[PDB]
């Protein structure tokens, strides 16, 4: 039989305050408490016995009407919570119309459980559980404090910001922590937060306890600097403990729920292990007529609290001589001058407790104005859902198809000011989704806390990220090759033939085809030396033509000197073209001339030689050139053949990735064709050379023709195998042709050249 | 709602010895302290001893220092009052009271009272 | 307002059964259960009835001394049982002494707070939570059954065997559900298994979430088909229902826990969409006693159960006539030939009930011999009896059950236990059954795998992703889940370390056929079988030959009648230089041994040198005469000159010392390559074109005079073909890329040049 | 427990109407099946009528059959029984009984009496 603070009236309410702290883990089977509570206990009893006392003396709220109060204590334990709450239904099995209270989740789920058998409403002011607000379960529960759905929003839009990203988790066995840290999982997970660890502990556990889940969670110190706690203030002050006797501060950063918030209880003697902390507080104002009252309360004038006495005592560490509840553990007597003015903290959750009491009161006189001896539970319940008044601090409280109320929140930063001298500051807000905190009062210099990741990031290259699988952000970094583009942030592609990828290393542009034949040197050699051999025939022509009358030039055709001067001004023309363009009219107009010059100039030294053969029979001396005419069109045929063969064309060739080229269609085994029927009239114009060598000539042509054959004979031979040599077989030929044409010049008409001189 | 029955009164001769002792009913006894009162016959109420609710802390009026000695039993919920060195000025009736929410003794108020019993000093 | 069963005695005990349906969701304000059960709730009424009228009977346990009962229905719903237990201890405001249930964890948590308020101990038979085991809060609880970290231990056995490593989840909401969910997917993360996604769902929904459900779970085909149930009795039926509704039966495979054991009413009606269902099930045989009592009960004849006319015509769907509890709804009047031996189905949890029943009783004759030893009865040192005595009294016992084991409990109130693994399937034509098919037991797991399966359609095992894992590929996980990934093949000249890298190795090496690294590549050397090499061979042979013969026939004819005008020493020595550049190219590819390639080097250097230079001083001895210092010791001088040729030899050993390594031009092949510096070999080039230049000079010089032999007429004729030979070879060295075979077929045409046109005419005159 | 009471009997003349109501202490009235007996001074007890636990069925004697009527009030909480066109033959004591754990009427197994009432019919 535990002591009761009662009031009395025409309705009575019930109410749970936990004056003491919750029993040891070894002392859980006795129920017996532990010390007083100032903040919680004395200062809620009071709140409610004043709140009552002022409700009714308002000639306008219950009329006529005493409101009567019965407070309880509940220990912030479930089994003395029940066991207290099984007294306010005695009488069902003056009863008790409604509970305010208590202030802890699974506490409010086992006396709502017990309650609503009897139809009682019951409105609480700190329990902000998300399980509470299924009406199904408890119907009759109502609250003036919205659920922590909210709040562990908040904490996730807070690691959000400033990008922590390998965070670890604390929570504390029960159902606030169970249900803030889902909510928190669950929002978290769909991000990039990938929470370390999840740990959880109960609240008046042991020293080793607490001591192992330090070293726990020293595993992943290195890199998961920061830890979210959504525990209470216990499981708090018992981390600042075990950090103290580890010899560790300073290497972590907690992120707090409202059970730390604001409140010096969990950071006194342990200031330094807890510099740096943000936490998420309930926004409320001061209410100032309690503190007017509070303040004024003396030991031996107070005679409706049975447990000021022990408050006092404990609070100023001294003994009351005379008094009745004296106590003598303490050694100094109790001053006549000690005053609750000093070091006075209120408690900052007064005005939702003040809240409630005046929500109940307006509940009752709305179900009033509507015979009501028997006070009707239902029907208070359903005038409580609709409940529409304003609070002490100008707010206006009402409640939704939950039975919960709005609300906002504020962020408060544990520092350090000045000298041995730490305070909470207020560094932001956060109210209907939209969070306004400031970020030069926390980490006011680049002194920003080296975030909570565990990898660096790999980009702006050919670098890949390979997840191992233990968790989505932890990952090792991979180079790309050299021709590869990021096709996603995991992969890299390689693109086709003739493509290389930017430097933005997005995609590959397909690089231009290189080609300058007129810059190089060696085309502008090849150039000159054509314009020269141009030139040259340019100049013997015109002196042939002045010398048409020909007084021993006679011997020799004139028809075939112009033949010859021809196919040599055609050769030159060939090998000026050669370089060209590759447009395919450029590229036949090359297989026209290379298939043409040296076939005539190789015919016309064959007839040439053939007519002095047959004199140690004949058909036509004369028109015999006419036929040599007709051979020439014989390799106009074969021409003809090889646009039977392929057409002309002009495609895109490729070395090597790094460098492609356009090139003309140029087939391996047509070429050969032409090549191999020169090289058959070569070889019988040497035959027929060397068949009449030693022969005499009127101007020693006989000498002049064998030497020109076998030049040119020479010529060829060498000239075959540089065709299947380098690769780029572009310039063998020309310098080749040329070669051979300016021989064929020299050797023929040099002799015509000393004897017109 | 705590009850208090007395015990112990009678008849008896100077220089002797007696004991009192009264009893509660009702749990809740250890959060009162008590208090043992005598009249005497025409003359008004006086106090005599109290004793504090957990115990340790005894006070007794100047006219009967050194003589009694009070102490309880929350075990069984009984308060004791031992007299020696008994004076025929001590006939009187006594009674026993319970004090919640008080002051320096003897400035408490009392919740409950008892119905006495009557002690007689004969030379 | 509820009705009770109770018998009189000297002490009194609680009991809570569910002898109706919890309320539906639309009651549960309202609490109004729903229809009577016959095994949950009508068998264990009777049981606890029977057994306590045996136990008065029995002169061993608790002689002269009367049990009587108060059983009570707690409806499997925690409002309904804590109202129950709110009666139980306002009888203690004859006491109760203690309860016997429930049969939920919740519901047994719910009602333990209130019974640890006012010592009253609590034995259960059918709470297996895991948590219930914590006697810090739950100090007043017992029971006789284990809990289910066993079973979930038994599961997680169950789908390692089968490789099922990728699964679905689902367990109704509640104490039992949840933890033994987290329990099972601790130990199956721990072990490797595998959850697609994780469900929950009350046993008190309606069709629509079911329905939900369902497609949320069918979303997830084929990949994962296998469903561990950690569900009560109606979720497993609800997700029957749902399937035979959506009309997706036989695309599943469901994991069953003690909720879904052999209970044949949730496969009524749904068979066929729950054949193949493995379900875990505690071991305990059927009591005979209680059969033998119970099959001979009539409605007319039963004075203590109130609930008994009820179920008579509930099971047998008539109206009893006459009777005072008629129900006058069905159409149909009650016979009087009904009989209960007609689909007898006994609970199969009775064993169970029975043993908690007999435990209560042995603690108390354990706590009256202790505290009256020679009183027969309840003496004076034991009225009141205590609840603390009692508890301790409790957790000593130890005696034989029914089924004959002995029941005792440890530390946390537990016993002991065994595990049978049940199999539903078809039987015949219509007629499914429950199948033992193995049995759980000590971590130990034994299964009859031909009953399960018997055939090579065993479901193919719930898996995300095929094995890639052969060597040439490597493996990449998307991000969701290291359990699903995609197979990329490993590069050609890449190697693997685990099965998610892919490295390459440096030039020289090739990976193996198995991928398992990089040894070496093999080099090719043998050129020999090559015909190129062999017609050079075949030439260079010839060429010997000819030498050889032109040798000896000059030396035969060393008198030279005619040849004395060319000096016999220096066709000697020209003889010396075509062999040895015969000898040259024969050994042109002589080996890559240094000694082979310095000798290379020596000959190339030396041969063609020595043979041009002599051939210029020829040359130009006989360019003097249209003043000379010694004819007959300029040819001594002559051979200075070739002497200088070695010194640049020399120099080139003193440029860089060659030597034979192994050169790449590719990845896919390594040749080996003598080393030769490209500027070294310039410059005997360059010498000996300067010397061709000279001597080509000389020869033009006097290239139209007249020769005894035409000696000068043959003389231009072998410097232009030396010329036209050497323009010709420059460009080809610089050309082909093996750059092996080209100087040897050019330095041996212009030996064999030089050869013919050099004495073709001393050939043709000695003939 | 549950105390039955009856009520509305009385003197009446022959050829008249009466109602008969018989109400139940205690909360789990709807429990019990509700019968009424009938004895006439000289005689020995009879069976009236009766009516199950639900209303649903009604069971009548045969003396009593079409001029009587018997029927439940389980909101009201009490039996009412309607008598009409009465004669010289029916003036008894009545009484009201429950039953709970019955077989086929008129065999019920009754457990809780009534006090009765005197109704006498007079020509
Ligand atoms: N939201 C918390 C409220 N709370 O927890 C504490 O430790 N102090 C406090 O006010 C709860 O649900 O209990
Ligand atoms: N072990 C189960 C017992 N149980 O649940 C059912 O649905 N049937 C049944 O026997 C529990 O913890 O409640």
């Amino acid at each position: 039989r535990r002591v009761v603070a009662h009031m009395p009236g025409d309705i009575i309410i019930g109410a749970l305050f936990s004056v003491h702290h919750q029993p040891t883990v070894d002392k859980v089977h006795e129920r017996k408490c532990g010390a007083v509570r100032e903040q919680y206990g004395i200062q809620r009893v009071e709140a409610m016995l004043h709140t009552l006392e002022r409700i009714n003396s308002d000639p306008t709220l219950l009329p006529n009407i005493t409101l009567g109060c019965e407070i309880r204590d509940s220990c912030w334990h479930s089994a003395v919570a029940l066991e207290q709450s099984i007294e306010f239904i005695r009488d069902s099995l003056k009863p008790i119309v409604g509970v305010i209270g208590p202030g802890s989740s699974s506490v409010a789920i086992q006396v709502q459980n017990l309650l609503q058998l009897f139809n009682i409403p019951q409105i609480a002011y700190s329990a902000t559980s998300m399980d509470l607000s299924d009406k199904t379960l408890f119907k009759y529960f109502m609250r003036v404090v919205p659920s922590d759905a909210q709040q562990a929003r908040a904490m996730v839009d807070i690691v959000k910001r400033y990008n922590w990203t390998y965070v670890s988790a604390v929570h504390t066995e029960g159902n606030y922590g169970e249900s803030g840290m889902e909510a928190f999982k669950d929002m978290s997970a769909k991000e990039g937060i990938c929470i370390a660890h999840s740990y959880k502990i109960y609240s008046n556990a042991g020293e080793q306890s607490f001591d192992k889940l330090l070293k726990k969670l020293t595993s992943h110190l290195p890199k998961a600097r920061v830890v979210a706690c959504f525990c209470e203030g216990m499981t708090v002050r018992g981390l600042l403990m075990a950090m103290r006797r580890l010899g560790l501060a300073g290497e972590f950063l907690l992120l707090g729920s409202d059970g730390w918030a604001d409140r010096y209880d969990v950071t006194d003697g342990y200031q330094r292990e807890a510099v740096g902390g943000i936490t998420i507080k309930l926004q409320s104002p001061d209410v100032k007529w309690f503190d007017d009252y509070y303040l004024k309360l003396r030991p031996e004038t107070n005679h409706r609290n049975p447990w000021f006495q022990e408050f006092w005592q404990h609070r100023f560490q001294c003994r009351l001589e005379g008094f009745p509840q004296e106590n003598s553990k303490y050694n100094k007597t109790c001053n006549s001058s000690l005053t609750l003015k000093t070091h006075h903290v209120q408690d900052s959750k007064m005005g939702f407790v003040i809240n409630a009491i005046y929500s109940m009161a307006y509940g009752l006189h709305n179900m009033q104005m509507s015979a009501m001896k028997p006070i009707d539970g239902r029907k208070l319940l359903e005038s409580l859902m609709k409940t529409n008044f304003t609070g002490v601090s100008g707010d206006t409280i009402l409640f939704d198809e939950n039975g919960d109320s709005p609300g906002r929140y504020e962020i408060m930063n544990f520092k350090e000011m000045g000298k041995d001298y730490f305070d909470y500051i207020n560094v932001g807000s956060w109210d209907n989704g939209e969070l306004k905190m400031d970020d030069d009062e926390v980490w006011s210099k680049k002194s920003n806390i080296i975030r909570s990741v565990c990898s660096e990031p790999c980009e702006k290259g050919q670098i890949k990220v390979i997840r191992k699988g233990e968790v989505s952000c932890c990952w090792t970094c991979t180079p790309c090759k050299e021709n590869e583009y990021v096709f996603d942030e995991y992969t890299c592609k390689a693109c086709q033939l003739g493509s290389w990828p930017t430097d933005d290393l997005t995609g590959c542009d397909l690089i231009p085809v290189q080609y300058l034949r007129w810059g190089d040197p060696e085309p502008i050699a090849a150039v000159v030396f054509a314009c020269l051999g141009l030139l040259a025939t340019l100049f013997v022509t015109v002196v042939f033509i002045i010398y048409r009358d020909t007084p021993v030039v006679k011997s020799s055709s004139r028809e075939l000197c112009y033949i010859i001067l021809a196919g040599i001004c055609l050769g030159y023309l060939c090998t000026f073209c050669l370089i060209a363009k590759p447009k395919q009219i450029y590229c036949y107009l090359q297989r026209i001339g290379i298939g043409l010059s040296p076939a005539m100039s190789y015919s016309a030294l064959v007839t040439k030689t053939n007519r002095i053969a047959r004199i140690l029979r004949f058909m036509s001396a004369c028109a015999q050139l006419v036929i040599a005419f007709i051979l020439i069109c014989i390799q106009l045929g074969i021409i003809v053949a090889l646009f039977i063969m392929e057409p002309p064309d002009i495609m895109h060739d490729y070395p090597s990735i790094r460098e492609v080229y356009l090139i003309c269609n140029t087939t391996n085994l047509g070429v050969v064709t032409p090549l191999g029927y020169n090289g058959l009239l070569i070889l019988s114009c040497t035959f027929y050379a060397f068949k009449t060598r030693n022969v005499p000539a009127n101007f020693n042509e006989a000498k002049y023709i064998a030497f020109t054959m076998y030049t040119t004979c020479i010529i060829w031979l060498a000239f075959v195998p540089i065709y299947f040599g380098s690769n780029y077989k572009i310039i063998t030929m020309c310098f080749s042709v040329s070669l051979s044409a300016t021989v064929a010049l020299g050797c023929m008409f040099v002799p015509k050249v000393y004897i017109i001189l | 709602q705590v009850q208090l029955v007395e015990s112990g009164g009678g008849l008896v001769q100077a220089g002797g010895s007696l004991r009192l002792s009264c009893a509660a009913s009702g749990r809740t006894f250890t959060s009162y302290a008590m208090g043992w009162f005598r009249q005497a016959p025409g003359k008004e109420r006086e106090s005599v001893a109290a004793i504090s609710s957990s115990g340790g802390s005894t006070h007794y009026a100047d006219s009967v220092k050194g003589r009694f000695t009070i102490s309880r039993d929350n075990s069984k919920n009984t308060v004791y009052l031992q007299m020696n060195s008994l004076k025929p000025e001590d006939t009187a009736v006594y009674y026993c009271a319970a004090a919640m929410y008080g002051s320096r003794w003897p400035d408490w108020e009392y919740d409950y009272w008892g119905q006495g019993t009557q002690v007689t000093v004969s030379s």
